[PDB]
Parts: structure tokens; C-alpha cells; sequence
RNA sequence: GCGGAUUUAGCUCAGUUGGGAGAGCGCCAGACUGAAGAUCUGGAGGUCCUGUGUUCGAUCCACAGAAUUCGCACCA
RNA sequence: GCGGAUUUAGCUCAGUUGGGAGAGCGCCAGACUGAAGAUCUGGAGGUCCUGUGUUCGAUCCACAGAAUUCGCACCA
RNA sequence: UCAAACCGGGAGAUAGCUGGUUCUCCCCGAAAGCUAUUUAGGUAGCGCCUCGUGAAUCAUCUCCGGGGGUAGAGCACUGUUUCGGCAAGGGGGUCGACUUCCAACCCGAUGCAAACUGCGAAUACCGGAGAUGUUAUCACGGGAGACACACGGCGGGUGUAACGUCCGUCGUGAAGAGGGAAACAACCCAGACCGCAGCUAAGGUCCCAAAGUCAUGGUUAAGUGGGAAACGAUGUGGGAAGGCCCAGACAGCCAGGAUGUUGGCUUAGAAGCAGCCAUCAUUUAAAGAAAGCGUAAUAGCUCACUGGUCGAGUCGGCCUGCGCGGAAGAUGUACGGGGCUAAACCAUGCACCGAAGCUGCGGCAGCGACGUUAUGCGUUGUUGGGUAGGGGAGCGUUCUGUA
RNA sequence: GCCCCGGUAAACGGCGGCCGUAACUAUAACGGUCCUAAGGUAGCGAAAUUCCUUGUCGGGUAAGUUCCGACCUGCACGAAU
RNA sequence: CAGUGUCUGGUGGGUAGUUUGACUGGGGCGGUCUCCUCCUAAAGAGUAACGGAGGAGCACGAAGGUUGGCUAAUCCUGGCAUCAGGAGGUUAGUGCAAUGGCAUAAGCCAGCUUGACUGCGAGCGUGACGGCGCGAGCAGGUGCGAAAGCAGGUCAUAGUGAUCCGGUGGUCUGAAUGGAAGGGCCAUCGUCAACGGAAAAGGUACUCCGGGGAUAACAGGCUGAUACCGCCCAAGAGUUCAUAUCGACGGCGGUGUUUGGCACCUCGAUGUCGGCUCAUCACAUCCUGGGGCUGAAGUAGGUCCCAAGGGUAUGGCUGUUC
RNA sequence: GGCGGCCGUAGCGCGGUGGUCCCACCUGACCCCAUGCCGAACUCAGAAGUGAAACGCCGUAGCGCCGAUGGUAGUGUGGGGUCUCCCCAUGCGAGAGUAGGAACUGCC
């Protein structure tokens, strides 16, 4: 078969769909950072939390740094464990290393994922 | 060096390909069929090729690619006996 | 005879050519021939040149089918040399109901006498059609 | 008809790392000689069989055609 | 495969004193001849197979590799 | 006796070379590929005959789940190739506009292909389930023949060609009766126990000849009854379509068919009528400066057109059925004969003769099933052609046992 | 003994092609140019040894691929093959 | 010197054998016998011929792997080398004869790096059959990557070959012991490219025998391209005038006397050409006779049909047939 | 614009219109970080100016693709004649033609 438009952009991952589990997409914005736990077959979002929502707790500083990306990971993951999910793979479509995505992943494990 | 004299292919021998893998009985995770080498994707029964369709069935065993862009090269999604 | 062309070797030239008549207006007349047959370029010239040499009154005479199927021959012994292109040049394939020569003309037929002269040159019983 | 060889500047011929067209002789001229000769030097002289195809570019590849030559075949 | 010889300036070759690279021919020039020839004189032309090692320094030692040639071996 | 002695001797030399190879009956009944072999008209493991053992459930004639892409078709690689329109380039003539020619591109109509395609079979074919079948399929092992099919027709491929090599379809020689087709390997129909009865098939059914000179309808007339062709034909029959038709036409018969002009040009000459261009005008009911014949050139004779008379079917054209022209040669000529208007032939149909066919009465074999120790009987399904070859029974025979 | 060089062809042998001059035309004759060194002058030569060749000219005959004489580039004739 | 005995190397027709394969439009000459990849093979499979087209017998540490960036041909514009912009699934390129695959790519550029690891099984090649190859696991471990994952060389299908012997890597092995020389299991490398594979060439008219049509040179038969003849259309020549002789181009046929010639018939053999001599059975003819066309005015001729009724009776060179 | 469902008729082109809620452009590069030569890439920051390239809606069906109603040629298959060849029975029907879909649907 040919390479779908998505495969050409290599943003997706078929190797994580062969397992039949969930993902941990990490959206990044020059103002905010977002994370989700979408499941196969469309865009089924079970749990998610934005850095802007972190303010609801008691956030003061900017929401576009590293320490903020780690705070969101603990929130999205905490809510995930409350849902019923245990395992999850990391899905960072295009990005560098040691960036905010790594801090997001390291935060997810800190919760229990 | 370069090629010349336009034409189709270039004549060979007798086709060496079969169709092993009943995929309705016991099936160890291995190449189900034989025609063209190199190809992956299908981990179970995924017989799906342009036309009236394709199919296979029953056999609990992780992974099980096909031959290549031939008898249903597409990769479906899981399948086993009925209660392994 | 499996239809043929070239993509092989260059043979003789066209004994035909002169389409004749003016093509500023496309008509829908003709001279159908009941029966399939292969006509060589030469015989096509004799028939075409026959009517054209008679329709001096006017023109608008045209032909749709042309020879595009070569045919080789072989003179002498045999054992080395598929076939060469000799007298047997291109040949046209005519269908049981195909229109060959059509002249753009309203009921004033002065070429029926011309088509008749040509109808006696091609190996096939042709018939005159008004439509 | 078949196969092999050959088909480069007037003549006789070299030239496959595909990317320089060259040698001997001849012709013209210079030089020299009283001068002519002969050397010697210089120049001119080549659709490098033909067309097409292939390559960034082929005399030097592939295909087709033509000519020459040889062997063979044919010849009440 | 094994062994011997050979592998110096275009060509044919000398050169083991390890410390000069040279000769003949050829090429160019000079002298000469009216001139050309041939002598004769002069000049140019050498990664002296390649690398490494040995020595102060080696074409001329040792080792390794390559070329050429011959004998031999193989050539189901 | 010598391009090499005779005799005997170690030869009943070695051969992938030829020939040879003899009694009866019963059952079944071929093939011409692969790997290897000092092997290729030889075996072994295997495609095929037969027998014993072993295992086990399909197989395929079907259906169902896959793989291929040929024929054909479409329109397609490539290399040719038809026309028109549009845009760009080059060359020539006159104006920087246009006209003409050539090559490449696109579109529509046209289309092209031994090496293609927007589409697309039949069909063969891998794996798994069924009606059918239940023990077939399939797994093992032993003993073989074996890897030199060909020919005719049709369609081919290679082939410049020989009583081919090599594929495809069909059909036979193979393993086929009987039978007609006049005779006949294959065309049509249909398949062999015995004796016998009936009814059908092949074919035939007027006579020899056994069976209706049978039924309905039609054609041909040619005796065609069978070679026959590219080509011609008011021989004849049938059908559709245009125009002219009874307020005197379309065709016959009678008479006109003219004047400038022997139109110009050209031509030895052409004065309607070689050819080259025009083709107007005149008198007027009609008469083309003339459609043909004719002359060396004129002349002459018709037609077109009009009048009278004639008073009726006529004229141009398309298609279909059958026969025909294209056809001269061999000691006596005809369908098997007689001969038949059907005792032919064509389109159908019916009854019979006619096979060892089919059915019925008295007498079989092989295989499988049931019961059985039984391959002995009884019953049941299939019942019975055969070369090469396989298997089995049998009797003629000699001598020596025991009765 | 042989490689080495040389002698020896009464050693096995090799002797193709081209231009010019010159002729009414073709050839022979002479020199060169090239290839492989020479390329053939005595005689005699298509002769039982030349294909092409019934070669060319001619005798002879009504005519003779026969024969004889000459020329002769000598396909694959030529020296005690 | 010798004579001579024995042995080794070289030279050595002076002497003896077709042993040196096959296919093949008889044979010979010319072309082909290993292997890969269209068409032919007629939609699986498999499938031939001196069947039409074209190649492999090696090359390479990189044309290996991974990652980042990038994306091509070709055409147009401004300046064929370059650079900037636009169009552009891609026709580029990807080692190799072709098909198939691929572009935010297996393509290009750059950097980095190097899994061409060891051991052992299951599966794949209708129908049993080895070496070899490939797809897919497991156990222990090398490289790169974050990791999954990717490798058993270069995208896949040609680039290869036994036994004996020799040269190379651990062990085992011969009255009794030491020192040596010798004898195997697995694997790699070296040659056979007339390439499943011999160490190396040739005539044969004195012929014989055992066989076979599975072997040609003739006659017959098929075909008829060639050959002979006719027909259709008809340019043109003919002072003018196609059609009154001649008659091109092209098309359509007949005969089979000619020739080339597809091997079922005969080579377990109908000995060869022509002539000669002798017997038997027929017709596509020159004159004469009767006719058709006429470049037939007349005359004289040209061509064609018919006709055997009569007559075809002779020499020189050559064996020769025309 | 947010938030869902259905979930390849959402391939690919093309038109109108709206929200300063939202969003790319744009703007600025002090720093984290980064380009072999180029903060273009990469990464960070602020928001002057638009909608010229998203998104929300909504209008054409070109072309790709997926379905539906109608039918000639072609073709599967078994008997008939006939010089070749053609015909009949029966299952379908080239390819052309007429139409369907450019989203659909809930909530703030």
C-alpha cells in the first residue's frame, strides 16, 4: 500500500496501534502546553489537562516553560489513573530531545502511568 | 552500459511461488503464503485485496505478516479462533 | 491475420496521400461496403484517383479509412529472415458496415458515377448510401 | 541469397580510457642555389561510408542501409 | 601455485666503492657545406619499479608488494 | 586366400546390431514427461498395467474462500500514420500585416500497434466446508512397461524452402462391434454370451431387395440430381422506394431540330462532336453555339426541346431467391442399376424391413454388498468386444508310490 | 644435444593491389606508389600444369568449346615438387 | 676411443589409430551446447524450435547501516557552465541484463557509524531427491538508535562447479616407550568460461558386414514465390486521334512444360542424363483449308482460334542432352 | 472559535460569507536552545497591521472514488444447418447514457 498523508508527515504511529493500547500526545503552544490520552479509532479523548487549568490550583509564573510542562503531566496522569488506564505510550509528533515533552513524559510516570 | 531496444520485461523462467497457510487451522506466526519476498505489517489474518474481497481465520499467535503487495498485503486488525 | 504496424523496419512510401476536397465543414455522407476486407494502399489510390478524376465538377470528397497494417513477403528458399516489406505495403481494415469515401454533397449526386468507377477497382461489393 | 573482412585529409594507412583527427607521399609557398634538383621548414587539404539512436559530449557504442573484397549458394 | 632472471633519462643498456646517475642512438641547436648527407662539438631529457626499514647519507644493503620473462605445476 | 596365408589351437570372443522364439480356454486391459546412471529402442526413485501390505477421509463431475490477464475488446508502449482548428519556431515573395511550405504540442472527428490500456471474460487453478459418497481421497512399501506418437483437416509460430521440428482444436491408428453413407479409419446413429420371440435404431422402405410406389405443403423442370471460380445477364419470380399519367403526358409513328457562327483560340485541318476556355444572343411552340454515330476536314444520320397523332401503363432506382456466361484432350458415355415428375430434390411427418442393438423364454464371467469357515451355496447392484501386455484354469505325456 | 647467428631453395615455398606517361578504344611495354623482401628479364606460357576462357587476334573450314601460331597482369602454371 | 650392461633428460615420420561429442530446414559452409531476465506459452501451472530482442560470469567497504536536511527530470523567464523565481507524482535516480516498488521516499546531500555475530530448531521447492537459498522463532550476545526496530552483503531474480591430491585452523590414531615422518570429522581458498565438467589434432573411389528410412544426390505427389499464359483498368506512344499493332503502374486468375524446392511414399535399393533401336495408347500446332481482330482503304503483313488430312526424309566439331 | 458523533460519496480543485471569541501570518530575537555555510531551520518573546494562506459555514461535481434505475454490441454454455459460415437456446451484457453525494449532526 501507499503512504497515507499522515504517514508522510510521520506524525502518527502504526507500531503503537498494533498493541491496542492508548497514547499520550503532547501538544505544544508558544503560550500553553497540552496533553491527552487519546485511544484508537478516531480522536477519543479519555482525560486531558491544559497548563492554563493549572492556574485553577495555584499557578503564578508563565505557562510556557519546562517546570510547567511537568506540572501538566502530573495532572493529566493523575486524572488518567482515576479513569481506569494504567499503561500508555509516548507520542510526540515532531520535536527535539530533553525538551518539554520529556518533562511531560517523566511527569506521567511520576503519577503511576 | 545503458539499455536499449524498447520492450516490456525480459523473459525469465518458471514462476516459483505457492500459497501455504490455510489460516483455518493451526498457524504458527510465520509468512502465510509465498510469492514475493520482503514485507511486514499484518500480525494476524488480514486478507484484504482490491476485488470481491479476501479472508482467513482462527489461529491465536502474535504477529504474522504476509508476502508483499499480493494476496491482501493490507494490514487489518487482530483475529483468532473463537476462544483460544 | 493479427493486425500489424511497424516498430520494426521502415518500408516503402504511401501510394496515397491527396485527401482532396475542402475541410472547412464536416459532413456525414459516405459509401458503405457490405463485408470485411483488406485493401492495399495501391488499390486505394486507384479507386480514390478514379473518382477524384471524375468529380472535376466540384470537390468535398474525402476518405476516412487508411492503410496502417503492413504485410511482408518472402521470395526464394527459407531458413533465415522472417519477412521483408515488398509489393505488399500497408493495408486498410474495412468493417462489414464501414464508410470509406464520403463526399459533402446535397442531393445533386454527380459523383455516383465516380464512386461506380472506383467501386470496380476495390475487391468488395460496395453500395451507394445517401445518409 | 548466406557469412566474414573492409569502407579516415589526392594515394597508402595508424588511431578503443568517448571527449587531441594523425603519419609517409603528393600539391602550393618560403628558404637555399646563378637557377633548376634533392633535402629542410611552413600552409592548405578530411560529410574520419550514410542515416538514426544512445551519452554531458562518439571517428572510437547500438541499429538500419550502401559500397568494396573473399568463401559459399544458383546457373537447359 | 612454486623457483630463477629482469623492472635506470623516448629506445637499447653500463653502472656493488653508500656518498659522481652515465653512454650509444634519437631530438634541438651550433660549426661545416652553395645547401643538403655523413662526421664532430654542445644542450635538453631520470618519481635510476613502489613502500618501508637499515646508515650520517643508498640507484648500488634488508624486508614486503607489483610488472616482464623463462622452467615447472594445473588445466574431468 | 593378403590393404596380409592356411590348419588347428586359448571362442559356444565381445555387440547399446538383425532375425528367431510353435497347445486350448477364461478375466482385465497402455504409453509416449522429470532427476541421476559409461545412460538415453536399458534400469532405480517417479508420470502409466497388475498383485500383496499398510493408512485413512476425501475427492471431483459440484459448490464455496484465493492467485493469473490471454482471446476478445478497448485503445495503448513504441515506432508510422488522416483531416481540420489554435499557439510557438525557421525559410521565401511583397508591407514590422498576410499568404504558402516543413517539424513538435493540445483538442474533436479518424483513428493505429510483434513487445499497451480508462475498462474487461471464459477459463485453468491454491486452501477449507457440502448433494454424492462412507470407507472412495489419501499416507507407505514391492514388482514392472517408461521419459523414440504420428498422420489428415483447420488456425497457426519459427522457417527466404523437402514425404518437418514445435504448439493449438478436432478426429481418428490406438481399445470398438453392428450400420449407412455406392466402396472407406475417423460424417450421422448406435455398442457384442447362447438359442429363440417381439419391437426399434443405422439405413432403407417402386422393382431386383426384405419393408408405404405412405401423409401435409412447396420448389425445380433443370434429369438439375451434384466440382467449380474472379467476372456478365430485361431467363424468370417476389418486395420496397422517386418521378411522370387519361384538363391528351411519359414512350411509339409523322415533321421539325434552326439564324449571327466554319464562337474564340489552337491546329496541316477540326466548321456542335482532338484539345484549350467560354457556352451568351437571335426567330420565336421547340431547337443545348449542342448529349452520341460519322468525315482527312465538311457532309450525312440521331438525341435534347416542341406540335400532331397514338390512349396507356410507362420510366429511373434499391434489395432478395435460383440458374447461367467465365470451362477444349484422350481404346464405349449415364445416380449401384432398372427407372422415377417424383420411384428426384427441398421442408416435415408416420408405419415397417432392417444389428450378435432394445424387450421377452431356456443355459454365463468379473467386481462389490448381505449371510457364511467358504473364493461352497441363496439373494442383491453392475451384467459380458479387444492387439501388446498381466493374471488364472486345462488336458495330451513318461517313469518310479499306496490302494 | 638444443636456444644463439649464418649457409643452404636439384628445404617445404611465396611472386597481391594502385597511379602516371602513352593510344581513336582495350591490352601489352617502362618507371614509380603501396603491401609481405622481390613482382618475373632467357625461353616458353590459358600448356595434360589458369577459374574466369567456347580469353583476345588469326590460320584452317560452308561452320569447328578440337588443333596450331602469337599476345598473355602467371584465379590455385613455371623451374631436376 | 672403446666393446658393452643399466638408467635418466632432450630431440626424434623413421612407424601405427579418426579416438577429436550434438543440434542443424540431408549433409557441408554459416550459425548453436552452463545461467538470468518480455513476447512466443493459447489469463494458474508447465511448455519447443540455428524462434524474434538483450545480457551474466564480475565489480565494490561502499553504490552497507542510521540520522539531519533536502527532492528530482524536463520546460519557461533573467545570463547553455552557476544563481534566483515559476511549472512539474516523478519522465529523474536507485551498481548490473527487465519488470515491480519508492519523493516531506528505499532518491539526493551531509554527518556519524559499521548486524556481512555465535549456537540451535521449525517452515518453504505439485511427487520421494542433496548442496545451496530464502521467509520466520528461540537461547546467548556484537553495532547503531531514545526505542520499537533493522542485519545472515550491495531493492528482488544471472556473476558458478564434485571425487582424488596439495596448501591452511583443534583433536584422535599405529608389539612396548621417547623423538619424527604418516592416516580422518567440519569449513574456507586455488582450476576446469567446448562452463554437471577427457590431460592431447588430422585422410580415407580397394572396401566388407550386422541394421535402419531416425540420413541426401533422381521419378511421382503438394505448393507455386520463380516460370509460361490470360483477364480487368488503362497512362502513354501512335502527325491528329488510349482502345486500330505496341502497351507501363496496379489489381485479379489459369496452367504446372521451368525452377526453388515444406522428406507421410521407394534408398530390406522402380542403377543416372540424352541418344539409339522396338511395340502400344493421345493433343493447348508452322504451311495449306475454314474463321475472329486489325495500326484491316487496296495490296502486303501482325496477332489469335480452328484443323492432323497428308508430310517432319538429311550432315560437320563434341560422349554430351537442351 | 470551543466541544462531540458518524467516522475513506470527507481524493482534489473552486466560490461566497462571518466572528476584532479564536487562529495562523506578521513582528521582535534580549535568553533557554540551535544551524557543517545561513535562529531561514530550531527556539523564545511581543502582539503595530490584515485575513492575502487556517478554522466556522456554505455554493459548483470538473476529476478520483463508492452506490442505484434503465440496456445495444461483446461474451459464458449446449444443440442446428452451411463451401467457408452462420443460427438457436440460455446466464449476462461493451459502453454509453440518466441520475445520487462536495459533507452529515448535537451543544455552548
Amino acid at each position: 500500500k501507499k503512504s497515507a498523508r499522515i504517514r508522510r508527515a510521520t506524525r502518527a504511529r502504526r507500531k503503537l496501534q498494533e498493541l491496542g493500547a492508548t497514547r499520550l500526545v503532547v501538544h505544544r503552544t508558544p503560550r500553553h502546553i497540552y496533553a491527552q490520552v487519546i485511544a484508537p479509532n478516531g480522536s477519543e479523548v479519555l482525560v486531558a489537562a491544559s497548563t492554563v487549568e493549572k492556574a485553577i490550583a495555584e499557578q503564578l509564573k508563565y505557562t510556557g516553560n519546562k517546570d510547567a510542562a511537568a506540572a501538566v503531566g502530573k495532572a493529566v496522569a493523575e486524572r488518567a489513573l482515576e479513569k481506569g488506564i494504567k499503561d500508555v505510550s509516548f507520542d510526540r509528533s515532531g520535536f527535539q530531545y530533553h525538551g518539554r515533552v520529556q518533562a511531560l513524559a517523566d511527569a506521567a510516570r511520576e503519577a503511576g502511568l | 552500459a545503458h539499455k536499449k531496444a524498447g520492450g516490456s520485461t525480459r523473459n525469465g523462467r518458471d514462476s516459483e511461488a505457492k500459497r501455504l497457510g490455510v489460516k483455518r487451522f493451526g498457524g504458527e506466526s510465520v509468512l502465510a503464503g509465498s510469492i514475493i519476498v520482503r514485507q511486514r505489517g499484518t500480525k494476524f489474518h488480514a486478507g484484504a485485496n482490491v476485488g470481491c474481497g479476501r479472508d482467513h481465520t482462527l489461529f491465536a499467535k502474535a504477529d504474522g505478516k504476509v508476502k508483499f503487495e499480493v494476496k491482501g498485503p493490507k494490514n487489518r486488525k487482530f483475529i483468532s479462533i473463537e476462544a483460544e | 491475420q493479427p493486425k500489424r504496424t511497424k516498430f520494426r523496419k521502415m518500408h516503402k512510401g504511401r501510394n496515397r496521400g491527396l485527401a482532396q476536397g475542402t475541410d472547412v465543414s464536416f459532413g456525414s455522407f459516405g459509401l458503405k461496403a457490405v463485408g470485411r476486407g483488406r485493401l492495399t494502399a495501391r488499390q486505394i489510390e486507384a479507386a480514390r484517383r478514379a473518382m477524384t478524376r471524375a468529380v472535376k465538377r466540384q470537390g468535398k470528397i474525402w476518405i476516412r479509412v487508411f492503410p496502417d497494417k503492413p504485410i511482408t513477403e518472402k521470395p526464394l528458399a527459407v531458413r533465415m529472415g522472417k519477412g521483408k516489406g515488398n509489393v505488399e505495403y500497408w493495408v486498410a481494415l474495412i468493417q462489414p458496415g464501414k464508410v470509406l469515401y464520403e463526399m459533402d454533397g446535397v442531393p445533386e449526386e454527380l459523383a455516383r458515377e465516380a464512386f461506380k468507377l472506383a467501386a470496380a477497382k476495390l475487391p468488395i461489393k460496395t453500395t451507394f448510401v445517401t445518409k
